């Protein structure tokens, strides 16, 4: 008994091993209050970027 | 934009350095083709003219040596 | 990471002297057994060939089991040889 | 796949975008080889592809050697 | 194995021996041989030299 | 006049053994580098840290291999 | 940290600010990349700083040199 | 020097039986060696140590002397033990 | 035949025509030396039969010390 | 692959007596061993095996294991010789 | 004694014109063949004498 | 070591303080002439150096070996 | 404090150009007060020729007995 | 009366039948009138015809050496 | 020669025969041995004077041959001459 | 003395004047660095200089090597 | 030809014991070698003396010298004792 829990056990983890947990989805996200954009502006001192 | 190097940013500062001689050449360039014997308009374009060109020699020559000094470094590590 | 380890090996008394050999003998065969086992599947497996932080380690596993199988084999020999030459003088 | 395998990867993956950008780039200039801005746009990121080349080839070049003398003292 | 891999690489660099992306991936593939090889061949004669010592111990 | 015997450590230097804090910051080093692969002052760094992680591998494996020998040679010259 | 570190060091703490100076020169140059005043102090402290670069660089790899050399004779 | 020690008097031998000085010998030497071999081991791993050339041209003599004094050592004692198995078993 | 052999000769292959590419491309161009387009199409011929030569020595020379490496050690 | 071929069937012989059991044990190491010694003459001048990696791994390990055999065939039946030398001469 | 000729070939081909790539490139891998050929011969030939060597010394 | 009975540092500091001098100001001419000179002494002396350390072991253990 | 033979190498050229190293500091300080001066001009083109050269081929001369004592230090082996 | 190593290096002194020679002339040449454009076209052509010339045969006589000292080597 | 091969019709040998004496079979055997080894020495040692011999590969890895095959045949010599006066003294002393 | 050193001084007598030469035309240079006359000569008597110093000291070691095989084959 | 000093008639009319002969000799190789290392050793420390062509050419041919002549005289006498072990051992 002691034999076979060892041996199985051990080879199971190393079988588990190569299963896959990293799977990426794909979200979609509307901006519903500004624009995507790097809007740009001049100023008297300053060229200012809003990123 | 999605990636930049170090050179890249080195670059960009020019091009926002000056906010819009990059329009404003193209801007009196036709306006002085729709009339081209006017002072005026002749005296506008050249100095914006110039201005545009030193803006780009200065560009250019900065990330040349900031190149070679890359290089430089590079060339110790074996 | 898989790892086991078998706790209730040994018995400490005093024992015949028949068994205190193939205690020792079967104890000693399997661990070099397993030592060089785990020599070769380090050589073999591409992750552990090439990375310096490795190969150290390698180095020092090889040179441990030289020096061991270096020992065992020099005092049986001589353990023999004291045998052979009180019989013989 | 070993570990200088990695160390060069750890490269590609450093530099998201930039051979697609090169190639990009290049076509666009090609289309109008006499386009200021689109010059002044090419020598930065062929520079920027060439330092990054070197630095690769020179860093997988050093761990081999560090590798192969380890190797050796296996004798 | 290795020994696949190293020829097909091999295979695809004399296609356009002027590519860099190929260049790259050849320089690591053929270094990781070079190592896999030597690192080998040693160990192989170290294991003959103690088993051989013992006889020559014994002789 | 002979000189003194010293006074030995024997615990400690088998369970110092742990992380070495020079691979570490070593392969840091790379990753800050990876990200930006022309900024002189990161290159400048990551030169010195390489250079310093060459020479202290090459040292030890050279002694791990001449305290071996030596103990090599005893067996030998008794058997 | 080593010695290679230190002897690197020795450069960057020799040099108080250059760094700094360099960076805030070229922002105020690309303000105006016309000012000849501006346009003056620019290459000279540019120039300072490929010198300390390449000097800095050298050093280290003669000390990395001498170091493996002497590290070859344990053996 | 930056601490030091020597042991000024020996005992005299008019007290100290013949296998008390070996016992005494043994001891002396084996741990010297012990405590050398330490203290190289540790000169490898201080980065400062381990990366100046004025402290490498210590080490390599430090290496090199206590590889002589080891040979010497396990060399005179197998001829000392080879003595005695000429005289007995001859 | 040998082995080192077929690795050279699995780069003559790769390339079917550059060793006499470049001797034709060379005696055209020797007719006219003014021409841009000749000037312009020699270049890259020539450039490529560089390093195709280049990469072709290397290979052979580390196929060659890896064999070595191993026939040191049938003793 | 090509021009090649297999023994299915050995001959077959009865073994009846310590002599045949000796005969029997030297014919069959002599032949391995002169099959040996000619399979690695041929992958030395093979030059397809001669200086490919591969085949160089396979032929260090053919002359390793021919000498450990041969080692080892020697010092059992020089023991063996001497045991017998031993007993009668005692 | 084939590869012994096909490098006296070579270099006779190379010598008529040192600086013809094709030649220059052909010899070099003839002459790295060779060099190996004769290594491994002598090797071999070496282990198989010691053995018998240490054969007769084994009952001398 | 000392044989028992018998009767019978400088270029490291000139090394450290040129660079130090250097170090100040890296654009100077006569720093810098002097400090390569400086540093390619010391290589060579360590150099000089680490090679007779190596071939007077290498001495002492041909002779050992011999007799062992 | 002590010279070795290259510092004597060296040395050699400083003591060649005995006033050399003087000369350039103070033809620059009589040229920076009136820049437009053509004697000024022309005597400051000479002597700052001069100082290029002498300060290269010093150093190319440092170089060359360095190498040769290496290759020969190498042979102690 | 000679060794195999001096009929390697002779095999390239005969092969390139003149050029030692001829690198010589060119050289006689030229020093009388350096600034004639085919005199210099010509002298490159020989002086780096000599120097590959010079080159290969002493890399030949290098590897040559190294096999014979390895055979040698295994005659313990 | 490389372009010829030469038998011999049929091997019969006159040498087969006993005949002779068992002292006569002694003299012929140490007769032969010793021109056959002052023959090998000589030769061996006219392979390393003459320099375009010991300069040659094709001609050294012969030679490592010829002095190999010196060593075993006098080793071998050596010891069946020792086994032998060895068990004439074994058994007259016992 | 020895043998050694017979073959190290039968260069030393070969050079008969060299040695000074050198330091002769040193110090003219050292004189007037920018005489084009003087650095012609003092290029070609540099290089006579480090080849002779390159070949004597290669030839003492192959002597040494020769001999240290032959002392160890005296066991 | 700085001091150069020969005895004649060394053997002419008067002989040593051996037990002399080995203890001259002895002792004068052991005081040259402990000269010629301290030579060497201060010919490396000199700073104008490692940084001079003329002055390594010359050191070169000392270690040569130095190093031939310990393994020589280690080989006789290895080889000499040999013969007076294989003399007396019965
Ligand atoms: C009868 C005595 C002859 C053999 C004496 C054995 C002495 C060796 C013990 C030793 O130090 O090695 C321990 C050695 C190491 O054990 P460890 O250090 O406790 O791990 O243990 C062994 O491997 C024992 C090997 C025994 C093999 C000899 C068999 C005896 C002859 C065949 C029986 C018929
Ligand atoms: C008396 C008994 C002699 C034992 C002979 C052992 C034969 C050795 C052998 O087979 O190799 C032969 C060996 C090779 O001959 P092969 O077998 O024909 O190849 O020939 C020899 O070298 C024999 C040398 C014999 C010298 C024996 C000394 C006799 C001295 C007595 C003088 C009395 C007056
Ligand atoms: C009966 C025994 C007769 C002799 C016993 C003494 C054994 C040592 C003989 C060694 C031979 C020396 C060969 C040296 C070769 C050479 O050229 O070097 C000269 C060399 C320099 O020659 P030079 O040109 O004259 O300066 O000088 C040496 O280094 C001599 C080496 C002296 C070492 C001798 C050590 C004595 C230990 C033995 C004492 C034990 C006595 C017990 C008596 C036997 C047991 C009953």
């Amino acid at each position: 008994y002691v034999d076979m829990v060892v041996n199985a056990a051990t080879m199971m983890d190393k079988q588990n091993d190569g299963i896959e947990l990293g799977r990426q989805k794909i979200g979609v996200m509307r901006l519903n209050n500004t624009f995507v954009g790097d809007r740009t502006y001049n100023l008297r001192d300053q060229k200012m970027v809003i990123p | 934009t999605p990636w930049s190097g170090y050179l890249d940013d080195v670059s960009a500062k020019f091009d926002t350095g000056v906010d819009n001689l990059q329009t404003q050449v193209t801007e009196a360039l036709d306006k002085l083709a729709a009339k081209p014997s006017d002072p005026a308009l002749l005296a506008a374009y050249q100095s914006k003219l110039s201005e545009y060109n030193l803006y780009r020699n200065a560009q250019s020559n900065t990330v040349k040596v900031f190149k070679d000094i890359d290089a430089a470094i590079i060339q110790n590590f074996r | 990471i898989g790892q086991a380890v078998n706790i209730r090996s040994m018995e400490t008394d005093i024992v015949s002297l028949d068994d205190r050999l193939l205690q020792a003998f079967s104890g000693s065969a399997i661990a070099t057994a397993v030592d060089k086992q785990t020599i070769t599947n380090r050589i073999e497996d591409p992750n552990l060939v090439t990375d310096p932080k490795e190969l150290a380690i390698s180095q020092e596993m090889i040179s441990d089991y030289n020096l061991y199988v270096s020992m065992v084999s020099t005092l049986t020999r001589k353990g023999v040889g004291a045998v052979e030459t009180l019989l013989r003088s």
